[PDB]
């Protein structure tokens, strides 16, 4: 009333930590007869990435993958192994292909996020051949 | 007779009644506060001093006008002390001169409140006087009545205290931060001074002021107001001592605070009111 | 008898009848995940932070109730997140949650809330039936032969009797192409026609019917915002030609949306879906307003150049379209809400070992000129084996001034490379970020699995940050993650040019069951428990660090539901006493069943024995069992039985026919070293 | 960048899923034909050829006649004699020096379709059931 | 129908046991394995014990054979051995029944071998005479050459044994360089290679 005060500021996001920088998913020794035919797949591998201490004002983590998809838009595989392709998917049944993204909310009383992701080798042609099976995707997180 | 000022220069319309446009310099002083020195602005001659002497006084009923106008206090009057508003005919002053002397006329107003005031924007009227005007010419007396108009945008104290500025802005850093709020108080006599803060809080204990932003507002977290390291509830006085006429600093400090749960990114914005209170 | 396919009740491929789905059994489930991290700073002190988040469960049959709990330290009490009790409706395809929940952005936006929830699931389709593919109608003369060719390799091969055919097992592989579909007759005619099919993500396989029903009261997570009853439910069917009608409605005390639209596969022209929502809702300052907001969504798949349009959204809501989490505020922004959101993805292949990716969005809001902007554009490069990667991010708030620029670099080298070593499984990274206002980050990291099982998995990474702010500094994080049979576990440590900090934590679930309590890795919705007693540390091949317990028992934490998994144990982890009759299981579960996968480990000497009756070998084909063990087995040629579990002296039982025969033996107390040991019998 | 996800695996090649089919039912007395076949399908990539085989009991008659089975009625001298697709007699016990190496197709089905007929040589041949066991043995390259 | 898990068997010396895979895929039909492995000579010896010997299969099914040695260091430690593995599945009216054999390769290698497996089919040599091919092999181990072609006309395939040769019958009307594939460990094949006289 005698003095009137306007104080002014924004809670702004920022980054948390990665938990999780190298996950790996080991598919194991695949057998050729059960990749013979064309969208014939492998079993879904789970792989999950956590982060934690995110700082209060970062609601929302956002990961972007990125890798190399061949011409089926999956993720090419740089090993011997010919005719298939690694495919990258979250528990919702969305094809998380090369530049896909998406986004999770920050636990409030724990302070961290999750991503639940699941990845398999698949054959989209049809005879998948003898081979190692070595892909990477590398993925980087915005909090809003 | 022709009086002038140097700032406004106001036509007279209606034979001696007119309009003047003045700064205001309002200072808290002891006793009562002044609020216009028409002394440093009107002056006054005469344009025939061997011929005409004229003799200004100010007829009862001249007083304030709009929100001024309950409002009372004094007016010096040649150096002479009388009471506001006029319920009796002032002496007169007597101008036999073509020098633009000063007319040595102050406006005072008793103090009525803590530290408030009242804001005057430019162009508005402010005091309605009544003067009459008589000769030693001949028997030729008149009256007119003067409005006294503003300028500029001031608040004119009503209290006995002053602050630093009425509207303080403070930007906080980003989540998290503090700012120290500029403001001080000084007042004309050594007294004691209590302030209590206003506003929309949030929590339950009042101490957490809303977050009333208009646009992107960051929900979960609000404005607090600290001092020495201690909250300060809405609606608690607050004991600042004895304030003299040295500015002393309320010390205040604003806060970020959390007010719910998840706290999402956007802006903050709390409007708080202080009010002073005698102890 | 010759029968036209269209109505013979063809089933599609990866078809598993609902009578083989399992419930899994009666259970306690357990999640602890403890984390924590003790920060020191050069000035402030130390700190410490710890947070255990505990999810408890349990499976009665059929439902699944599960609850969510986490206890905070800070340098300091439970606190309930969420509860809900699930099961799933096989007849009707659907699934029923009861509790704590959230609702489904297909059509309206997502809407947390604790009630009833009552939706169609996709899981149970085969994996043949998920997604959109088109119903492929044809006429055949006679006995003919149906392929359908996409970029050139034969997907669908098929034998069609005399009729009109109806196929609808195509996988959902729009992004191929277009379905050259060839019937070829006995005489030598042959049909063709071509069916050119894109999807965008509210397209439905013609007759197939997607729903949910929602009845209960708005959670929303905020002190301010109140908690209002509603019913929501949503449909979409396919439709022939490649038709899809969806629509929803929403109900509340003040708000009330009507949702609906229609989508088209167009083919050469790519998939357009456009709905519109009109919804009247009552404001907190008690203000009525009505609002009709039209989106567009766009999809068009590969086409040769490689150029592939994913997504081209539009929606525009008029000035009084408000969501319901608007109106949920107690008695803001409700002045700016939103004129239009434009989304664009798009990707590129700029031959055999490049790509190119674009997305985007813009946000305009009413009244104000601010616009939220999105901007995301990266170039990927295989070469052989060193990836590059080049990336620009552009974002730009409303409630903000200024662009969030980043052009950032990267380099993956893998060390076989360099190579021909616990060096194999490990490789490098080289970051190069540059923030297009001063500032510059270089990042040099190493990591890889070390471990035999490649559990154990390191990376350290250093780093320099300069210009800018003038903040020039030096960072390195040091991560070692691990995942064991019991648990997971992991360590960082994070030095900057002021903070050191030092986070810690361990993961893991716990099963309850008839035969006792297992541990193992944190639990995931589906899980397997390994019944295999007597096996000590029998490795379950194609999983990582997945062990069994000393009695036998190993929790798999991750099983696809309604689908057929296959559970197996490394032969070459058992005791040299230990012979499992079938390594391998077959399990199909329901989402969150907990199956057993029963093994039988005979614990025992292995021996060989060659039995003579009558100064003759047993018959092919006599069967032989221990009455002292359970071991049992079938006399092969030269009238040897292999029996596994065998005590050190006992008695055999024989028969062939209308037992016949006693045989007795005597190993030495030092046989059981041997693998495997071989005597001879006798009969009466 | 700030995460990684590594894909391994490996892909193994496999034998062929063998499905075989049971057949119904002067001197030198020759029965209509009836055909049989062998589906090897699925067949793994890397199987480009293989090496078919017949094994049994060679006739008492001659070597080249697969015997029936010892049942107590049983026609004497009466053998299953088996054909190829080029209607050739197939050499029974034949080592593999003397066998040869099949093509197959990787991907397709293949099919190796094979005839056997009754074979009288000790007229007047009795009246007996007709029962045989033979072994297709596929070696892999 | 029965199908086994691999074309090939490499036993290392020293291994306790290897592991190998049948997998019956007919949802109906019902099969008795009988297993064995007999020497180069195809006579049973009772070197390798294949674990269950004589088990029963119902339907749908997939069961691991364990192969187990018996050799006891009795065999050479210098060259690789081969013996050969049998995979019998019989079914179970004038009806002919057909039992179906699987025959695979089983590759015993000793431990500490000198020549490593990859560079081994590039050291074969060759020799031509009248109407025959001799291919002579001085590495330790059984090469299997495939896709033999003198010229343009193909010639049969060949087992080449270690520190050994083989005979190929080469018609007449064949060209002057010889193109060989062989099969590597894995059983993939390998890329084609020219092939040196003497």
């Amino acid at each position: 009333a005698d003095v009137t005060i306007t104080v002014n500021g924004k809670v702004v996001a920022k980054p948390c930590t990665v938990s999780t920088t190298n996950a790996t998913v080991d598919l194991g020794d695949l057998y050729s007869f059960s990749l013979m035919s064309a969208g014939a797949a492998s079993a879904w591998h789970d792989v999950a990435l956590e982060l934690t201490n995110c700082p209060v004002g970062t609601s929302r983590v956002t990961a972007s993958f990125s890798g190399a998809a061949d011409s089926t838009g999956y993720y090419k595989n740089q090993g011997t192994a010919q005719n298939i392709q690694l495919e990258l998917q979250d528990d919702s049944g969305n094809t998380l292909n090369t530049g896909a993204t998406k986004t999770v909310q920050v636990d409030d009383s724990s302070q961290s996020a999750h991503f639940p992701l699941q990845v398999r080798a698949l054959t989209v042609n049809g005879g998948a051949t003898q081979g190692t099976i070595q892909a990477v995707i590398s993925i980087t997180y915005t909090y809003s | 007779f022709a009086c002038k000022t140097a700032n406004g220069t106001a036509i007279p319309i209606g034979g001696g009644s007119a309009n003047v446009y003045v700064n205001l310099a309002p200072v808290v002083n002891v006793g009562q506060n002044l609020v216009v020195d028409l002394s440093t602005q009107i002056f006054c001659h005469n344009d025939y001093p061997e011929t005409i002497t004229d003799y200004v006084t100010l007829q009862r009923g001249s007083a304030y006008g709009g929100v001024l106008s309950n409002f009372s206090g004094t007016v010096k009057y040649s150096g002479s002390s009388y009471p506001f508003p006029t319920t009796s005919e002032t002496p007169r002053v007597v101008y036999n001169s073509r020098t633009d002397k000063p007319w040595p006329v102050a406006l005072y107003l008793t103090p009525v409140s803590s530290a408030g005031g009242v804001a005057i924007k430019a162009g508005s009227l402010i005091a309605v006087l009544i003067l009459r005007q008589t000769n030693n010419y001949n028997s030729d007396d008149f009256q007119f009545v003067w409005n006294i108009y503003a300028n500029n945008d001031v608040v004119v104290p009503t209290g006995g205290c002053d602050v630093s500025a009425r509207d303080v802005t403070v930007t906080l850093p980003d989540y998290p931060g503090s700012v120290p709020i500029p403001l001080t108080v000084y007042c004309a006599k050594s007294q004691n001074l209590g302030y209590y803060l206003s506003g929309t809080t949030a929590d339950a204990g009042n101490s957490i002021f809303t977050n009333t932003a208009s646009f992107s507002p960051a929900q979960g977290v609000g404005v607090q107001l600290t001092r020495n390291g201690t909250i300060i509830p809405a609606n608690n006085t607050v004991s600042l001592g004895a304030v003299g006429t040295s500015a002393v600093s309320l010390g205040l400090t604003a806060n970020y605070a959390r007010t719910g749960g998840q706290v999402t990114a956007g802006n903050v914005q709390s409007i708080i009111g202080v009010t002073f209170v005698y102890q | 008898l010759t029968i036209p396919q269209a109505f013979m009740s063809n089933r599609a491929r990866g078809y598993i009848p609902p009578e083989l789905w399992d419930p899994g059994i009666n259970a306690g489930l357990l999640n602890y995940n403890f984390s924590g991290n003790s920060v020191q700073n050069r000035i402030g002190g130390n700190s410490h932070y710890a947070y255990l988040n505990l999810q408890s469960g349990l499976n009665i049959g059929a439902w699944r109730l599960r609850d969510n709990t986490t206890w905070s330290y800070n340098s300091n009490k439970w606190q309930h997140i969420n509860t809900w009790l699930e099961r799933d409706i096989i007849p009707l395809r659907s699934r029923l949650t009861l509790g704590d929940g959230y609702t489904q952005g297909d059509i309206f936006d997502g809407i947390n809330f604790r009630g009833a929830q009552l939706a169609s699931d996709d899981n149970m389709l085969p994996d043949s039936q998920r997604g959109f593919a088109p119903v492929i109608h044809g006429i055949a003369r006679g006995t003919a032969q149906v392929t359908i060719k996409q970029n050139g390799y034969d997907i669908y091969n098929s034998t069609v009797p005399p009729g009109p055919f109806t196929i609808n097992d195509i996988y959902a592989a729009g992004n191929s192409g277009d379905l050259q579909v060839t019937i070829k007759e006995a005489d030598g005619s042959t049909q063709i026609f071509t069916v050119p099919y894109s999807s965008v993500p509210l397209l439905q396989r013609e007759g197939h019917t997607r729903y949910s029903i929602t009845a209960g009261e708005y959670r929303s997570g905020n002190a301010q915002q109140e908690k209002p009853r509603f019913f929501q439910s949503t449909l979409l069917h396919g439709l022939p030609a490649g038709w899809t009608i969806y629509g929803g409605t929403q109900l509340a005390d003040r708000y009330r949306a009507f949702n609906f639209g229609i989508g088209k596969n167009m083919g050469a022209l790519g998939a357009l879906s456009v709905d519109m929502t009109q919804a009247n809702s009552t404001l907190p300052d008690d203000s009525q307003h009505d609002g009709q907001s039209v989106r567009f969504l766009y999809n068009k798949s590969l086409n040769e150049s490689g150029t592939n349009i994913q997504l081209v959204g539009y929606r525009y809501s008029t000035s009084g379209y408000f969501n319901f989490a608007d109106t949920t505020y107690s008695r803001y922004n409700l002045a700016y809400n939103k004129r239009g959101k434009l989304q664009l993805t798009v990707t590129q292949q700029l031959g055999r070992t490049s790509t190119l990716y674009l997305s985007g969005s813009h946000q305009t809001y009413w009244g104000t000129s601010n616009v939220d902007e999105q901007f995301q554009a990266g170039l990927n490069t295989a070469f052989e084996d060193i990836n590059w990667t080049l990336s620009y991010s552009l974002t730009k708030n409303a409630w903000q001034k200024g662009r969030d620029q980043m052009l950032a670099l990267n380099v993956n080298i893998p060390f076989s490379h360099w190579l021909r070593s616990q060096w194999r499984h490990a490789s490098a990274s080289y970051s190069m970020s540059h923030d297009l206002n001063g500032r510059m980050t270089n990042l040099a990291g190493v990591y890889g699995t070390l471990l035999e099982d490649n559990n154990l998995s390191y990376s350290v990474q250093t780093g320099y940050a300069g210009g800018g702010d003038g903040n020039s500094g030096s960072t390195g994080y040091a991560t070692l993650n691990y995942r064991g049979g019991y648990g997971n576990a992991n360590i960082g440590y994070s030095h900057s040019d002021d903070i050191k900090q030092l986070y810690y934590g361990v993961s893991g679930g716990v099963l309850a069951h008839a035969n006792g309590v297992t541990l193992g890795q944190p639990l995931n919705d589906t899980v397997v428990l390994v019944k295999a007693p007597g096996a000590k540390d029998a490795k379950v091949e194609n999983q990582t660090g997945v062990r069994t317990d000393w009695r036998g028992y190993a929790v798999l934490p991750y099983a696809t539901e309604y689908r057929e998994n296959r559970v197996a144990l490394d032969t070459n982890t058992l005791a040299d006493n230990v012979d499992l009759d079938n390594a391998v299981a077959n399990v199909v579960p329901t989402r969150g069943a907990i199956v057993r996968a029963e093994f039988k480990a005979r614990v025992g000497i292995k021996l060989l024995m060659t039995l003579t009756h009558n100064n003759k070998p047993l018959p092919f084909g006599a069967m032989v069992t221990s009455e002292s063990s359970q071991s049992s087995g079938i006399v092969a040629d030269n009238g040897q039985v292999y029996l596994s579990g065998m005590p050190l002296a006992g008695k055999v039982q024989v028969k062939w026919g209308e037992a016949h025969c006693v045989a007795n033996y005597q190993l030495p107390p030092e046989s059981q070293q041997q693998l495997l040991t071989q005597l001879s019998a006798e009969c009466r | 960048a700030d995460s990684t996800i590594t894909i391994r695996g490996y892909v193994r090649d496999n034998g062929c899923s063998v499905a075989a089919e049971s057949t119904n039912f002067n001197i030198g007395a020759t029965t209509p034909v009836v055909p049989f076949r062998i589906l090897l399908s699925p067949c793994g990539n890397a199987v480009s050829a293989v090496k078919v085989g017949f094994t049994g009991v060679a006739d008492s008659h001659n070597a080249n006649l697969l015997a029936l089975e010892n049942t107590v009625s049983a026609a004497s001298g009466l053998g299953i004699q088996l054909l190829n697709e080029q209607q050739n007699q197939i050499p029974l016990n034949a080592p593999s020096s003397a066998l040869s190496w099949t093509t197959l197709t990787p991907g397709k089905p293949n099919t190796l379709n094979f005839y056997a007929r009754l074979m009288a040589t000790q007229v007047p041949v009795t009246a007996g059931h007709i029962n045989a066991t033979a072994t297709f043995t596929l070696e892999y390259q | 129908g029965v199908a086994l898990g691999a074309t090939r068997v490499i036993y290392p010396a020293g291994q306790k046991q290897e592991q190998l895979a049948v997998t019956n895929n007919d949802e109906n039909s019902t099969y008795l394995i009988q297993s064995w492995v007999e020497n180069a000579d195809g006579v049973k010896d009772g070197r390798f014990i294949v674990t269950p010997p004589l088990f029963a299969m119902k339907g749908k099914k997939e069961n691991t054979l364990r192969i187990l040695d018996a050799t006891n260091n009795q065999l050479p430690q210098d060259r690789e051995s081969l013996f050969w593995m049998n995979v019998k599945a019989i079914p179970s009216e004038n009806t002919l029944q057909l039992a179906i054999i699987s025959r695979i390769k089983l590759y015993y290698r000793p431990a500490k071998l000198a020549l490593p497996p990859d560079q081994a089919a590039e050291k074969l040599r060759f020799r031509r005479s009248a109407n025959s091919l001799t291919l002579i092999n001085p590495t330790p181990y059984y090469l299997t050459v495939t896709e033999l072609n003198a010229g343009t006309r193909v010639l049969e395939n060949a087992l080449v044994p270690p520190m050994g040769e083989s005979t190929v019958k080469l018609p007449s009307d064949a060209g002057s360089n010889i193109t060989y594939r062989t099969i590597n460990d894995y059983g993939a094949l390998t890329p084609k290679m020219t092939g040196v006289m003497e």
